[PDB]
């Protein structure tokens, strides 16, 4: 895929499941906030697209 | 040049390069600009026919380079062709050729230009805007024609025609 | 299809044998099959259910 | 292009003509030579436009032009 | 169907090498990059846990301070990219003809060659 | 070889489609242009000329679709086809260049090389709805 | 409290792509159904970043 | 930390000279060295740190 | 048959639901805009009604013409008929929109709204006092709650409609 | 002339530019006409921008596009392309999941 | 009796044309366009009509076909009394008949109902009324006496009936009608839209079609009240070319770039299950019957060339209909400003 | 006036809101225009299972 909104909402996708990894794992509490991290990240990133 | 027909209101290629690399580069006259228009000033003044002429040319010129651009976005180009809409506007300027006041004409290509303005932005309405492009003697080439009074008042002349269909209505 | 009848004949026989399993020969002190096990009140620490 | 402009014989066409010899007023050399330019997608410079006589000058400046697709 | 060990080294590996392979637009290798860092904090995560050491938790948030900054960097180099006469598609930033690419066509600003 | 005349797209289509040509060389030819009368001499003297090539014309006027099918914009149009992958195209009358034309693609062709199994012959439409699929299809999921 | 001038305005060179707009300018209708244009004003505006810079008073929607 | 100190004192690189070259003016040129430095500087950075 | 038995109760709370919220659309032109805000305001509260003001055509359901339409506004009134939501209602208030009013006789106006789109219902007055403006939205919301079923469908033996 | 550099003043001109250096026509038109245009004239400068932004598109303008031919698909609700994925996977599950289930069970 | 109609047709909106109309059957797709072909040129219009949402669209913008004080719409109309087809044609000297059976109607009685039973009354008080002179009764163009639809079936008795009861009406069989609101285009577009991937087949699409405008019926309405000589005769309308279902499935995919795709179910299937189960606009027998029915112009008749209407043709006029549905593929940068 | 003394008025929006037909312009993406309605109402659902009533409720 070569549409930047489709690679950045497959790499959010694939933070969600590096989440559900860590959740699996049992590091429930690094699953809380990296997440919450690259989520703002991702925004900030979507924003930079629409410039 | 601070107009909105300058060399530098063009719409940039990309969000970061005007054009490609190593040059510059933008489309200002086959379509819009990229700035709206504020201002349209005074032509400046024609002393004889010469000089009103070459802006009636001038003019035509600019319309004829902005028709496919505006078939395009007014969803008429099944109507008419672009060089149907050509002919159609130089009949216009044609029943405009007696002029002979070169303020009058200066005054006439300022409403022109804008006209043009107004149906290359969206201002006017194609069904309005149409009736500059419109054949004289054509049907529109979107809808069938009806040709029962060529049958009927074939060979006959104009005032037959005129004759046989009345000048006003015939209940009242 | 005949392979398609011997895929089912090996699902449902691996289904059989792991309820079979769950079922019997296995302790069953907590609460892992509804319905089939007894949902009583336990007063010691290891009740069969 | 000149297929629209129906006043103009393709038959025995000569491009040696000047454009009023074959039926075109100023008004109609205008539309032609914007048609053209809008065939070849290109721009003629003002004193290239007003320049033109026939076809076989506009025939040669397109064939020494490299943007003409 | 994996070890966690073999697939989450293979994963970082695999992420660099995506990396290399997708076309140079920057801020696709940005979205990349995060994407690398945050491999590497989940396998040191996963370490940490398995060797009952600390520190590779630290090493977990300081992957993420880490991140953030680079991540800021680069939000700053595409906005310098703007303002340069250059596209964010590296590729179309040169005249190396390129079978990759389906529409690569740059000549020279001239109407014509020959005058005579 | 000899020229093959059509006024049908389905049927020259399906001779296409069945010879399998590894060179041909298709003329779209229309009476809006009057020059059209010469390309019909030029067509047939270098089909007769040439062997490698398939030589097929087809009457526009008779077969509309054709040209829709085949992307014709200005009659006259030679086409010149490789295993069915368009190697090139020539608007206009001029036997010289039409000569050249079939001459270079010749030469370029029997210096090529094709693996084993890829070498088939293909239909024109193929190489443009391939890269349709890649681009256009994409794109058109996004904006629409 | 420091100088900010240069971040206040940005003029224009002939052919220079740095000075000149970078940017496709946001041309929206300010047009009359609007609950800010009462009821007939059709204002073209030119907005960059949500700054009007360039103005077009359509007026006569209510010339009777 | 270094790394960082090193890229910011390429960032503040002096970038347009007072010289006597008058035919510039009303033109635009392009020199894409600033870009370059920070391009593969960054990039490197990243690699190595990785690493 | 036995369709309508679910069919003709649920049309009630169909209606009701569209009758009890009647949410027109943000657009004044003139001074018969002046007049519909007062009638807006808490002297006359059409929020009793459920009639709240949205100003996009998408959420709108009924379209006020509240004054002069001019040729240079047809268009505009057009489209903006054409981009509501269905079902929807077009209620005429004031002289210059129910015909060409004190200017109908001008070059420049349009001689009555409904030369231009389809009008369920006209408030005559110059301007139509709040009072008669609340009168004719009372009268167009007990019309369309009246107008799902009318009795168009005729009665069985068995007292049932079609 | 002061504050102006090399540029030097002329009789009846300042002057514009350093000396020997090339005047510039569009700059004289910016001077002459503040913001007055009469047509949109169309120099070389204008013409070559135009060449410059229409080289972009290059080859939207050269492709040659096929019109489709329609075909009635008898073959599209069977979905070939999932039963031979069923297949793969039974043959799959059977090879590796199926006899060593029934021997380990046995 | 008199078939003489004396109009001018030189005037506008606010012009008196001479001609009193009532149509029949105006709240489909035919009704708008004729409404405003009569009442263009300054006629009086009325619309008789019984419909189940009077709020609806199809009702309310009849009245823009003429001026206040030109256009009248009659409501709750009972179709079955003679009074009120005798109230609705008192002062008409033009009748217009456009009901016929719906497309999501599948019931043989209803079918009758339309075709026949109304097509009767409006004939037999058109008859009573002396001061009628023509009237025009519109049919379908592959009506037979022995279709397996009921629709064209009963559409035949009624051209029967309507000819035996006045003797002096025209009858219309157009052919199939496409415009901005039709079952021919909007059809399509809204059936690959919901089938995002195909469109669905029920036979081999070598089905005959005749494509016409609908700005040309209403040429044509007007063309036959201006000749005399069409009182009592049978016209069929139809388009310039003919095609196959096929060829229009591929000229209407290649006008706006839509790559076609046509999904193929067996023809029993969709019977049994159109027959057995509810029906609506898009879901009904009378697609899959007509399907691999002809509904062309069979020559039997006059046609639309006696009528002196040249039609456009239909790659032509259905151009402007599918600009919205345009595929956004590669296209240039200044294609980006619309 | 909306049952008695406005007793219903959220029933009646909500009703309204249900019975008003929905159209999506051509230019936009259908799939997004209609998805993303459907992940912010889905997201919106959620909030109550991040609520307390009283300790460990
Ligand atoms: C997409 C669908 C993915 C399905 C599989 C997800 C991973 C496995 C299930 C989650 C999990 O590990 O839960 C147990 C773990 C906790 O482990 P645990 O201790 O409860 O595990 C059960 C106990 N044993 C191991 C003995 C059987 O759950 C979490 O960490 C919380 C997960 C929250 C997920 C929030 C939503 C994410 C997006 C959806
Ligand atoms: C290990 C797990 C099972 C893997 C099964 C693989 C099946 C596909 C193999 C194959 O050749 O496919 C080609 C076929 C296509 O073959 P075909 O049937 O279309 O044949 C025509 C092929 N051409 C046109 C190239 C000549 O594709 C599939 O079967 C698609 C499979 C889709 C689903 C796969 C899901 C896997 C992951 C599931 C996670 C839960
Ligand atoms: C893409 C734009 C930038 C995205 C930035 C990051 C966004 C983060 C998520 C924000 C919310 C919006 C996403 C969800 C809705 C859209 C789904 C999507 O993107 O599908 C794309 C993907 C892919 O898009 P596609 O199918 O159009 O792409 C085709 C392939 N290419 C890219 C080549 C054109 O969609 C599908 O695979 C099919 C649709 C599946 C939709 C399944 C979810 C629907 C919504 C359910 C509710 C939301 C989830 C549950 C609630 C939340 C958790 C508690
Ligand atoms: N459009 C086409 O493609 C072609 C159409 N025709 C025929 O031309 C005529 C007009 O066409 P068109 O407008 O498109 O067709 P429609 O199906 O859209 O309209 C049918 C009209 O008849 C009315 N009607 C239907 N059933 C009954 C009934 N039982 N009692 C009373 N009125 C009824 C409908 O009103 P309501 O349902 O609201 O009561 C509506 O006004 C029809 O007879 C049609 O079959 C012929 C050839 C081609
Ligand atoms: S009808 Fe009269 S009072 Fe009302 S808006 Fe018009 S001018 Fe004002
Ligand atoms: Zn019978």
């Amino acid at each position: 895929n070569n549409n930047l909104y489709y690679i950045l909402l497959y790499i959010f996708l694939e933070i969600v499941f590096f989440g559900l990894f860590l959740c699996l794992y049992q590091l429930e509490l690094f699953t809380g906030f990296l997440w919450v991290a690259e989520f703002a990240i991702v925004f900030i990133a979507v924003v930079l697209l629409f410039y | 040049m601070n107009h909105y027909w300058g060399s530098s209101n063009t719409i940039p290629a990309s969000s970061t390069q005007n054009n490609n690399y190593f040059s510059g580069g933008g489309n200002n006259v086959t379509i819009r600009g990229n700035e709206i228009m504020e201002r349209l000033p005074s032509q400046t003044p024609s002393q004889n026919m010469v000089q009103a002429s070459m802006k009636t040319l001038r003019f035509y010129r600019k319309f004829c380079r902005l028709i496919p651009f505006i078939l395009r976005i007014h969803n008429i180009g099944t109507k008419f062709t672009a060089q149907q809409a050509m002919i159609n506007f130089g009949n216009y300027i044609r029943e405009r050729n007696h002029y002979r006041d070169p303020g009058l004409i200066d005054h006439r290509i300022q409403l022109g230009y804008e006209l043009l303005y107004e149906a290359e932005m969206h201002f006017s309405q194609h069904t309005i805007l149409m009736q500059y492009l419109s054949p004289y003697n054509t049907p529109l080439s979107d809808r069938g024609y009806s040709y029962l009074e060529k049958v009927k008042y074939g060979n006959k002349s104009k005032f037959l025609q005129g004759f046989y269909k009345g000048n006003k209505p015939t209940e009242f | 299809g005949p392979l398609n009848i011997v895929f089912a004949g090996v699902a449902f026989l691996m289904f059989y044998e792991n309820n079979y399993k769950k079922l019997y020969l296995n302790p069953r002190y907590s609460y892992t099959m509804p319905y089939l096990q007894s949902a009583k009140i336990t007063k010691n620490l290891y009740e069969k259910l | 292009v000149l297929s629209n402009f129906e006043q103009v014989n393709l038959k025995n066409l000569r491009w040696e003509q000047n454009f009023k010899k074959l039926g075109l007023d100023s008004l109609d050399q205008t539309a032609l030579l914007a048609s053209i330019e809008h065939e070849f997608t290109i721009l003629f410079p003002d004193g290239v436009f007003e320049g033109f006589e026939n076809l076989e000058q506009v025939v040669n400046y397109i064939l020494k032009n490299i943007n003409a697709v | 169907m994996l070890t966690w060990i073999s697939f989450w080294s293979l994963i970082f590996w695999l992420i660099l090498i995506i990396l290399v392979l997708k076309p140079k637009n920057f801020i696709s290798i940005l979205f990349m990059s995060e994407l690398t860092w945050l491999a590497l904090y989940c396998l040191s995560l996963l370490f940490g846990a398995i060797y009952c050491d600390i520190t590779l938790l630290s090493i977990s948030f300081f992957i993420l301070g880490v991140a953030g900054l680079e991540f800021s960097f680069g939000i700053l180099i595409a906005i310098l990219y703007k303002n340069l006469n250059e596209s964010l598609n590296t590729d179309l930033n040169n005249n190396n003809n390129n079978q990759n690419i389906f529409d690569k066509n740059f000549k020279t600003p001239l109407e014509k060659i020959n005058w005579q | 070889s000899r020229v093959r005349s059509f006024n049908d797209f389905k049927a020259a289509k399906t001779y296409i489609d069945t010879l399998k040509p590894k060179l041909a060389c298709l003329y779209f030819r229309a009476d809006w242009n009057p020059l059209c009368e010469q390309a019909d001499k030029d067509f047939d003297k270098l089909s007769d000329t040439h062997l490698e090539y398939e030589f097929v014309k087809i009457d526009i006027d008779k077969a509309p679709q054709a040209k829709g099918y085949f992307a014709v914009r200005c009659e006259p149009e030679f086409l010149l086809l490789c295993l069915g992958q368009e190697m090139t195209r020539q608007t206009g009358q001029n036997q010289r260049n039409l000569e050249h034309r079939l001459f270079k693609v010749q030469e370029y062709v029997k210096g090529l090389n094709f693996p084993a199994g890829m070498d088939t012959y293909e239909e024109f439409h193929e190489q443009y709805m391939a890269e349709h699929t890649q681009l256009d299809k994409e794109i058109n999921e996004w904006a629409r | 409290m420091n100088r900010s001038i240069f971040q206040l305005w940005k003029p224009e060179s002939p052919r220079s792509n740095v000075n000149s707009k970078q940017i496709k300018t946001m041309n929206v209708n300010f047009g009359p159904q609007h609950p800010a244009a009462h009821g007939v004003l059709r204002l073209i505006l030119q907005l960059n970043g949500e700054i009007a810079e360039r103005f077009d008073p359509h007026i006569g929607l209510l010339h009777r | 930390l270094v790394s960082c100190a090193i890229f910011y004192k390429f960032i503040v690189s002096k970038i347009s000279f007072k010289n006597s070259n008058y035919k510039d003016n009303y033109f635009s040129i392009f020199s894409k060295n600033y870009l370059n430095v920070l391009f593969y500087q960054y990039w490197s950075s990243f690699f190595s740190s990785v690493m | 048959m036995r369709v309508d038995y679910i069919v003709t109760p649920i049309n009630a709370v169909v209606s009701w639901a569209r009758q009890g919220s009647f949410w027109p659309l943000t657009f004044g032109l003139a001074c018969c805009a002046v007049e519909m805000m007062h009638a807006t305001v808490s002297r006359y509260d059409f929020d009793r009604f459920g009639v709240i003001f949205r100003a996009t055509p998408r959420q709108a359901d009924l379209i006020l013409v509240a004054g002069t339409l001019t040729n240079k506004m047809a268009p505009g009134l057009r489209r903006l008929y054409e981009q509501t939501l269905d079902p929807k209602w077009v209620l005429s208030m004031g002289s210059c929109a129910n015909g060409g009013g004190y200017y109908h006789y001008s070059y420049s106006v349009v001689r009555g709204c409904n030369r231009i789109i389809p009008v369920d219902i006209y408030v005559p007055g110059c301007p139509p006092t709040a009072e008669a403006l609340m009168f004719g939205v009372l009268q167009l919301q007990k019309s369309l709650y009246r107008q799902i079923n009318e009795g168009e469908k005729k009665y069985n033996k068995k007292d049932l409609t079609y | 002339v002061k504050g102006k550099g090399s540029i030097r003043k002329g009789i009846h001109g300042e002057g514009f530019g350093a000396p020997s250096h090339a005047h510039d026509a569009l700059i004289h038109q910016i001077k002459q006409s503040k913001d007055t245009m009469d047509y949109q004239n169309i120099t070389n400068e204008v013409a070559q921008n135009f060449a410059n932004h229409q080289n972009n598109d290059r080859w939207v303008y050269e492709r040659r596009k096929s019109n489709f031919i329609a075909q009635v698909d008898y073959e599209y609700f069977k979905f070939n392309h999932w039963r031979t994925a069923w297949r793969y996977f039974r043959n799959i599950f059977l090879l590796t999941a199926g006899v060593s289930f029934l021997y380990n069970m046995e | 009796r008199s078939t003489q109609l004396k109009f001018y047709d030189g005037g506008n909106r606010q012009s008196i044309s001479g001609i009193r109309a009532t149509i029949f059957g105006a709240t489909g797709f035919m009704g708008p366009y004729i409404g405003a072909a009569l009442g263009y040129i300054g006629s009086d219009v009325i619309f008789p009509h019984n419909h189940v949402y009077a709020y609806d669209d199809y009702v309310k913008e009849l009245k823009l076909c003429a001026g206040s004080g030109q256009s009248y719409i009659m409501r709750h109309f009972n179709y079955d009394d003679d009074n009120m087809y005798d109230m609705a044609i008192k002062n008409s000297n033009v009748v217009i008949n456009l009901v016929g059976s719906r497309l999501q109607n599948k019931n043989f009685q209803k079918a009758a109902y339309a075709n026949i039973h109304v097509a009767k009354k409006i004939a037999e008080a058109c008859a009573r009324n002396p001061n009628v002179r023509r009237l025009i009764h519109f049919s379908a163009a592959g009506a037979d006496t022995k279709s397996p639809s009921p629709d064209l079936h009963t559409k035949f008795h009624g051209e029967e009936a309507v000819l035996n009861a006045f003797p002096n009406a025209t009858i219309f069989r157009p052919c199939t009608v496409y415009g901005m609101q039709d079952y021919f285009i909007r059809h399509w577009i809204k059936e690959r839209d919901w089938w995002y991937h195909f469109n669905i087949v029920t036979d081999d699409c070598t089905a005959k079609r005749q494509p016409i405008l609908i700005n040309d019926v209403a040429q044509c309405v007007l063309n036959a009240l201006k000749l005399q000589e069409s009182a009592g005769q049978i016209y069929e309308l139809g388009g310039p070319h003919v095609y196959s279902r096929l060829e229009v499935f591929e000229m209407l995919a290649n006008l706006s770039g839509r790559p076609p795709k046509l999904a193929h179910i067996p023809h029993d299937i969709a019977l049994k299950i159109t027959q057995n189960f509810y029906n609506w606009e898009f879901f009904n027998m009378e697609k899959v019957i007509k399907d691999k029915l002809d509904l062309i112009v069979t020559g039997k008749h006059k046609t639309i060339s006696d009528l002196y209407v040249q039609p456009v043709s239909f790659p032509q006029g259905a151009e402007q209909f599918i600009d919205d549905v345009r595929y956004r593929g590669v296209e240039t940068h200044d294609n980006l400003e619309k | 006036y909306v049952g008695y003394r406005g007793r219903l008025q959220y029933i009646a929006d909500a009703l309204k809101l249900f019975i008003k037909g929905i159209v999506v312009p051509e230019g936009s993406n259908k799939f997004w225009f209609v998805a993303i309605p459907s992940a912010a109402g889905a997201i919106c659902y959620t909030f109550w299972i991040n609520s307390m009533w009283g300790p460990s409720v």
